[PDB]
């Protein structure tokens, strides 16, 4: 199965450069070209160029020509493409995608890498358990939360049991206050289900390189 | 007078040619006996794509004859660099690898 | 470059609708040498990359639901989904590959009409956790409900606080089509232990009567 892997999140400082890697498996790296998209939040897509692994050639949109290089490893199947002069119009979501416009094989873009473009430092979040008021309930099922407080740069990752808790989940999108993102989810599950089984909050905030799974665990007086 | 495309297979008859200014003339046989029929021809770097690449310069290669194996001539100008020579459509389409110096011009 | 424009920018349909979306370029896509068309359309649901949906202006890409089905050629193209589903509240977006450097359309945001829903209201107190670091979040989540408009003011002990107040609004839901939102109100530790009662309120078109969930600093 095609996969290409992406590190989640890059910071980089007004005006610097950073280098992105894409991890190939599941197809023959060396005989695709590898393309590479830029997409703004809340904007559309913009092809900045594809490189052929095998032989090294490139193509490049001449917008980015100047501030793009793409190389590869073959040894490693992995293509990088390395960023200059970054502007905060550059904080996006860089792809990295095989595209395949034929019948005998599967188009894939990978989940891309957040580019922040920020002088301000990495800040790992805080990750609170949100367990219901303190009491019982009448009914049948039962919603829980999880608050991920105090973090730069985006993203953060959250999922429910490590995702496979996913019916019933509203994650809300981080909000930025005073320099710093907040983000929240909902779990809505059978009342019978919790807390004799576990429910935990899985959060990974790639850019400080931390991991947190947070039990929910039901209040006392 | 406007032809369908010749949808049976071709097959090189020699391996394609750089002529004096670095254009590429390439011979084909054509299978089909659903003449007359236009020759699909271009220049490609990404065989997964098709995008055109350089031009092809005869533009209208038609082969009028409906006997099988029936050869005809094309012209092509190749890019600067690596690309594939395409000829035909579908999955029995032919391709061949072509290098253009940049000082061939 | 060519340029790529797509019509309209936005679309409001409802689940079981024909929708059709335009793609227009600045020359043609039919290549003469293969008579086939340079044109492709992508899916972005929110939060995902990209998906193919089909190239060669009709191809299909393996796996992609016959609902879905390109159509035109030369310069004007389509994208029609016979019978939309929810699942395809997405961003839809036309690209040509006919020359270097591959070009996008900006894209048609398909959004989804559907029957309106009051939410279902959640509360929940400070963890123990961050009140030991000395903050306390309260927080409301109001979820399920449609249209998306939805006024959120938060009472400590009856008194309406909007300092310190972050509301935040889902895409609409893959499966039903509603919002939820999130507000969370953030107080130092010290200010949340100075008062008992703690009440989310919404007012939501479905209802000109308030949407509470509270609770008692006191109580269990």
């Amino acid at each position: 199965q095609v996969q290409l892997q992406q590190p989640g999140a890059e910071l980089v400082k007004p005006g610097a450069s950073v280098k992105l890697s894409c991890k190939a498996s599941g197809y023959t790296f060396t005989s695709s070209w590898m393309h590479w998209v830029k997409q703004r939040p809340g904007q559309g897509l913009e092809w900045i160029g594809m490189i052929h692994p095998n032989s090294g050639s490139t193509n490049y949109n001449e917008k980015f020509k100047n501030k793009a290089t793409l190389t590869v490893d073959k040894s490693s199947s992995t293509a990088y493409m390395q960023l200059s002069s970054l502007t905060s119009e550059d904080s996006a979501v860089y792809y990295c995608a095989r595209y395949y416009y034929d019948y005998d094989g599967m188009d894939y873009w990978g989940q891309g890498t957040s580019v922040t473009v920020s002088s301000a430092k990495t800040t790992a979040p805080s990750v609170y358990p949100l367990a219901p008021v303190c009491g019982g309930t009448t009914g049948s099922s039962v919603t829980l939360g999880c608050l991920v407080k105090g973090y730069f740069p985006e993203p953060v990752t959250l999922t429910w049991n490590s995702g496979s808790l996913s019916s019933g989940v509203h994650t809300f999108p981080a909000l930025l206050q005073s320099g710093l993102y907040t983000l929240s989810s909902s779990v809505t599950v059978t009342s019978n289900t919790w807390p004799s089984q576990t429910i935990t909050c899985n959060v990974a905030h790639p850019a400080s390189s931390t991991k947190v799974d947070k039990k929910i665990e039901p209040r006392v007086p | 007078v406007s032809y369908s495309l010749c949808t049976a297979a071709f097959t090189f008859t020699k391996i394609p040619a750089e002529t004096l200014h670095g254009t590429v003339t390439v011979e084909v046989q054509y299978a089909g006996t659903d003449g007359p029929c236009k020759v699909p021809a271009q220049m490609a770097v990404d065989m997964q794509t098709l995008t055109p690449v350089g031009r092809l310069i005869t533009a209208n290669p038609v082969i009028t004859e409906s006997t099988e194996n029936s050869k005809m001539m094309l012209e092509l100008d190749p890019p600067f660099g690596d690309s594939y020579i395409v000829i035909g459509v579908g999955e029995k389409k032919i391709t061949h690898h072509w290098h253009r110096s940049g000082s061939t011009i | 470059d060519i340029v790529m424009s797509q019509s309209p920018s936005s679309l409001a349909v409802s689940v079981g609708e024909k929708v059709t979306m335009s793609c227009k370029s600045s020359q043609s896509l039919l290549y003469s040498s293969n008579q086939k068309n340079y044109l492709a359309w992508y899916q972005q649901k929110p939060g995902q990359s990209p998906k193919l949906l089909i190239y060669w202006a009709s191809t299909r890409e393996s796996g992609v639901p016959d609902r879905f089905t390109g159509s035109g050629s030369g310069t004007d193209f389509t994208l029609t989904i016979s019978s939309v589903k929810a699942e395809d509240l997405a961003v839809y977006y036309c690209q040509q590959y006919y020359t270097y450097p591959y070009t996008f359309g900006g894209g048609t945001k398909l959004e989804i009409n559907r029957a309106d829903a009051a939410p279902t209201v959640s509360i929940f107190p400070p963890s123990s956790e961050q009140l030991t670091s000395g903050g306390a979040s309260v927080v409301c989540f109001l979820n399920n409900f449609y249209p998306k408009d939805i006024n959120v003011k938060w009472k400590i002990d009856g008194s309406e606080r909007q300092n310190g107040v972050l509301n935040s609004w889902t895409d609409q839901d893959s499966k039903d089509s509603t919002y939820s939102m999130s507000s969370t109100l953030t107080l130092t530790k010290d200010e949340y232990e100075r008062h008992n009662s703690y009440t989310c309120e919404a007012t939501h078109k479905t209802s000109t009567s308030p949407i509470v969930k509270s609770f008692n600093r006191n109580e269990c």
